[PDB]
RNA sequence: CGAGUGGCUUGCUACCUCGAUGUCGGUUCCCUCCAUCCUGCCCGUGCAGAAGCGGGCAAGGGUGAGGUUGUUCGCCUAUUAAAGGAGGUCGUGAGCUGGGUUUAGACCGUCGUGAGACAGGUCGGCUGCUAUCUACUGGGUGUGUAGGUGUCUGACAAGAACGACCGUAUAGUACGAGAGGAACUACGGUUGGUGGCCACUGGUGUACCGGUUGUUCGAGAGAGCACGUGCCGGGUAGCCACGCCACACGGGGUAAGAGCUGAACGCAUCUAAGCUCGAAACCCACUUGGAAAAGAGACACCGCCGAGGUCCCGCGUACAAGACGCGGUCGAUAGACUCGGGGUGUGCGCGUCGAGGUAACGAGACGUUAAGCCCACGAGCACUAACAGACCAA
RNA sequence: GGUCUUAAGGUAGCGUAGUACCUUGCCGCAUCAGUAGCGGCUUGCAUGAAUGGAUUAACCAGAGCUUCACUGUCCCAACGUUGGGCCCGGUGAACUGUACAUUCCAGUGCGGAGUCUGGAGACACCCAGGGGGAAGCGAAGACCCUAUGGA
RNA sequence: GCGAAAGCCAAGGCCUGUCGGGAGCAACCAACGUUAGGGAAUUCGGCAAGUUAGUCCCGUACCUUCGGAAGAAGGGAUGCC
RNA sequence: GUGGAAGUCUGUUAGAGUUGGUGUCCUACAAUACCCUCUCGUGAUCUAUGUGUAGGGGUGAAAGGCCCAUCGAGUCCGGCA
């Protein structure tokens, strides 16, 4: 009587194409609580381990026993805040107001940007102010950038230039924290921002996979029984019914897959280190050797190895943050065997 | 733990454990011993094997 | 049902004739149904470890031939994982038959049992040889 | 008995197509309706509890698997929160299928003088086309906004991004003579859906290594062919799923409803004015898209003889063209070499052993030898190759 | 009914049949479940003796069913190989074409509209795709009736 | 080797079953390989694919027109020196 | 034991046939083709060459089958505008 099912695939991640920027672009933000500070930062990432733990959940009847996790290594050298934006409130949304910028510019910010000559710091820190007076003031984000050069795996040495919000206690001192964290050189690291145990939001664009068939981009299914063998293996029985006498959009069809940006929820942060302490034997595949400030993921992370994926405090945790798990072995056993 | 075929220690989070029809617990540290097994090999004869060694 | 603490991946399906693990006079069993499990179009049922099945007693005593009875999952093909990340395999694919409370209708059961049973059925295992 | 609504069925009508709008059933894939099977919030009860029974709001999501039958229908099983119904040319054959209806062959029964018939039954019996326009999925080139780099904003658009169940405690408690037997709330798990990833398990891996049958290069050594590997054993990377990670709560406004204050109507009344609450549904939240939003945006910096871009060169975190991304001696972008890490699994040769044989000869065994061989990865290393240079630009 | 039509009035068999409308007949075997199959029963709508009946070993690209074995048929798809496919050089057709044509939702009309009416939406050009629509293309409908047509 | 069978190789013939160059070479298709656990749930139907296999020894049911059924089935062996 | 009968078996010997795939093709390589699958294969066998039967006539182990891509009455021209 044709059986129920729902449809094949999710209509909340198009319309399916490639990203504009292979840098990802968060589009919400934490919310204002604890104390002034910056929300989110970024790394490169490297590739795939365990690391065994102590059940840290109290509510896990197998509370303080061994457990292997799997943990997706990133580099996360510190990066570079740059200058401080400050957007206004118009009838029209948000939209920028100004920046104030540094002196500092790492050795090779020019390969990306046309970096300023002669700026006034002063002027436009006081413009700001002055539109908080008038109570106009909408929140205030940082320029970041990173040192892909920190990065020996990663072949770039451009920078991979991009904004990050703060928000903290009242918005006077956020614009102050803002304003020094940027006089001196801008530099920061993941300490400053997470902690081990938490939880934050990891966004990054997809392994890319070309131009796929809607089996494998809609998960529809191949012909079966007779079918397969009559000259159709892979595509759908049809576009549509007669009237509306068109094809929908609703309707799975041939395309681009993968290098979409996806920011998958909830990731959990194990351990944030620095060193060789994760590094594996012969090398990350198709990476190479990790030595340096890094941080280690719980589960699987957008991009393949050696692309930019960022880093912001869950906006929507599930769970309470349990500190600083137990960390007992981290393996380094080869990826080749 | 050391692996019951070849006996080359195993990597902890890595590994099957095989139960036979007997009962008994043979812990392999990879599918090439598992199939060394499966064609009548004992690890004895067996030269990369660190039993044989 | 409570958790079974390790990770199953299904390895029968509705129809799949498997060995009866007891001196209940039954030999070989065949799956039917899996207790507070529905599928999706097409999916062939999927039965598991420690899932409680429904079956038809395939061959054995001309008493418990035919006999639509209920069932546990003891032991399978398929590899289960467990916490520490090993996996576990067996030799052959079993079940005991059950009874309404979930006691078990025969007296002894053959062969071993994987560890995971005991915390969903203790009766079944409160009665078991080897526990692996 | 009386009034009606819908257009699934059936019938009537003969307006439409006979220079053809491909059948029934099924399949696949897509949007929808509500007259709601489940799930959410309600009401009544012949509502103790549990379990039901009848009604109301409600279309978010779900609504599955099999046995006989071409069947639709329907009959049956076991599961299930429930396994609701209907529309889209009784949705879908320039998609599939062709089991039934309905060609030609044939048999049976019935009818017939007969040719032959049947709103009886049965066996066999074909599925054409290189898409012009439109439509949608993805991808590029121009123009407009009127020099470039980077960062943004958000008119609007898409989502189901989540649905549901079992279990533990609450509890053998409330209630009940008893039997039996709840809930709020807190936890843990499964299932369906969804998005991504490959440490792990599994698949592949006609890269790679080994065993071996036939035959040919005299033997040996080393190789070719046996369908795109002879067969067999093992299998890296990668791609994958049967593998692994992640996927709220809460606000705001309401419906059915429960109420407040309250008059018309001194009283009473939830409604008329006003106010408090209240659905899995609606708005936000959250994910994805999105300056071509013609009101064609905002910021910062550089530049208008020079900022920046194209071709070029070495390559990919990208890739059907096009596009995208990185590097270019101020260098590790690629190759070579060497290590590292891996796959095989002990090389030729020679020494010894070797059932035997007058001898020739001798399959094989051991040692030499974790050997020989091999790598789609990493590192070191400027050795080679990233050189020369051309073009556009206010 | 306990003979009348029309000469006789179904004997052996066979039987729900490739014949049975009723029909998925009833009972059983078998299955979790079997409009199937087989056996029995059988008043056979409307079986039956050379219009041959029954029975039957052997044979069969003949028709229906069951079990063991086997497997990507399916659960539920993946990766691979070879030829195409895609980009370049060369060669180079056909189908089809009243016209206009960037449409979509409604409406309306000979009652199934890109072209009417009202709205909505739409910058142009191009590549690739799987075919929703043009009641797409192909064939002056084989189906039906009509003709003081044909064979 | 049973063989005018396979398969590999002569003698002889041919590179004219007559367009080419490039991309780890995407989607899609055509021939095909392999797929864990399950094993006809697929479907009108096991359609398609697969399974079995050559020779020798042991052994062989019902039924039968005594010819057959039968290679029934079932069981073991197979190399090289 | 010998003997070696047979519209006998196996069988891509050669040759003959055409079951399913409803595959490939379906402006083809082809106005009936390719591939795998399958049937016979000492006889009512297959085949070449020659030769006979002619249109309401042949020929037909009968399908209204065949008689030069033409058959429930061939083809050509004529009757015919
Ligand atoms: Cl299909
Ligand atoms: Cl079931
Ligand atoms: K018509
Ligand atoms: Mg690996
Ligand atoms: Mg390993
Ligand atoms: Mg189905
Ligand atoms: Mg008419
Ligand atoms: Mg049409
Ligand atoms: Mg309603
Ligand atoms: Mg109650
Ligand atoms: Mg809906
Ligand atoms: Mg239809
Ligand atoms: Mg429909
Ligand atoms: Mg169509
Ligand atoms: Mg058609
Ligand atoms: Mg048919
Ligand atoms: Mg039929
Ligand atoms: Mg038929
Ligand atoms: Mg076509
Ligand atoms: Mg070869
Ligand atoms: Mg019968
Ligand atoms: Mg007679
Ligand atoms: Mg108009
Ligand atoms: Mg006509
Ligand atoms: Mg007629
Ligand atoms: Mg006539
Ligand atoms: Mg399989
Ligand atoms: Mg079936
Ligand atoms: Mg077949
Ligand atoms: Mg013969
Ligand atoms: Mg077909
Ligand atoms: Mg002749
Ligand atoms: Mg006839
Ligand atoms: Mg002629
Ligand atoms: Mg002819
Ligand atoms: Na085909
Ligand atoms: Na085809
Ligand atoms: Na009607
Ligand atoms: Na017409
Ligand atoms: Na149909
Ligand atoms: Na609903
Ligand atoms: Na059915
Ligand atoms: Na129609
Ligand atoms: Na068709
Ligand atoms: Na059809
Ligand atoms: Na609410
Ligand atoms: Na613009
Ligand atoms: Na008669
Ligand atoms: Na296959
Ligand atoms: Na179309
Ligand atoms: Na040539
Ligand atoms: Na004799
Ligand atoms: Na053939
Ligand atoms: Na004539
Ligand atoms: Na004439």
């Amino acid at each position: 009587p044709q059986p129920s099912r729902p449809r094949k695939g999710s209509l909340g991640f198009g319309p399916r194409k490639r990203s504009t920027s292979e840098t990802p672009r968060f589009n919400s933000w934490p919310s204002d609580d604890g104390q002034p500070g910056v929300q989110g930062f970024a790394g490169y990432k490297a590739g795939m381990t365990h690391v065994v733990l102590v059940n840290d959940e109290p509510n896990s009847p197998r509370e303080g026993m061994e457990e292997t996790v799997p943990v997706t290594v990133i580099e996360t050298p510190p990066m570079r805040a740059v200058a401080l934006r400050a957007y206004e409130d118009t009838p029209y949304g948000q939209r920028p107001l100004t920046e104030v910028w540094t002196d500092e510019f790492h050795s090779e910010l020019d390969r990306t940007l046309d970096v300023p000559e002669d700026h006034d710091p002063d002027a436009a820190e006081e413009q700001i102010r002055d539109a908080h007076e008038a109570g106009d003031l909408g929140d205030l984000r940082l320029i970041t950038h990173t040192v892909p050069d920190a990065v020996p795996s990663v072949p770039k040495k451009k920078p991979d230039v991009m904004e990050t919000r703060v928000g903290g206690g009242s918005v006077s001192d956020r614009l102050d924290h803002a304003l020094d964290i940027v006089e001196d050189g801008g530099e920061h690291a993941m300490n400053d921002i997470f902690r081990a145990g938490e939880y934050a939001d990891v966004a990054g664009v997809t392994k890319g996979k070309g131009t796929q068939g809607p089996v494998k981009r809609w998960g529809v299914q191949k012909r079966k029984g007779k079918h397969a063998r009559q000259g159709w293996r892979r595509r759908i029985g049809n576009l549509g019914p007669w009237n509306p006498s068109r094809v929908r959009s609703t309707v799975p069809q041939q395309g681009q897959t993968g290098y979409h940006q996806r920011t998958e929820l909830n990731k959990r942060l194990i351990d944030i280190g620095e060193g060789d302490e994760p590094t594996v034997d012969g090398g990350f595949v198709n990476y190479g050797e990790v030595d340096g400030p890094y941080t280690l993921v719980k589960g699987s992370v957008p991009g393949p190895d050696k692309r930019l994926v960022r880093f912001r405090p869950a906006v929507r945790p599930n769970d309470q943050p349990r500190l600083d798990p137990e960390v007992r072995y981290v393996s380094n056993e080869s990826n080749q065997g | 733990r050391e692996c019951d075929y070849c006996g080359t220690d195993i990597e902890p989070g890595t590994g099957t454990m095989f139960v036979h029809k007997d009962g008994a617990t043979t812990h392999f540290c990879s599918s090439k011993c598992e199939n060394n097994a499966d064609l009548g090999r004992e690890a004895r004869n067996l030269e990369w094997t660190d039993t044989a060694r | 049902m409570e958790a079974l603490g390790a990770d199953v991946t299904q390895g029968l399906e509705k129809g799949s004739l498997i060995t009866c693990a007891d001196n209940t006079g039954a030999r070989e069993l065949k799956v039917i149904s899996v207790h507070g499990y529905s599928g999706t179009k097409n999916r062939l049922p999927k039965a598991g470890l420690g899932d409680k099945i429904t079956v038809s007693v395939t061959k054995g005593t001309p008493e418990m031939r035919r006999q639509v009875l209920e069932a546990v999952v003891v032991r399978q093909r398929k590899p289960i994982r467990r916490p520490d990340g090993t996996r576990v395999k067996f030799e052959d694919n079993a079940a005991v038959i059950v009874d309404e409370n979930e006691d078990p209708r025969g007296t002894e059961l053959k062969g071993p049992i994987a560890r995971e049973v005991a915390q969903r059925f203790g009766s079944v295992a409160s009665a078991a040889t080897m526990i692996v």
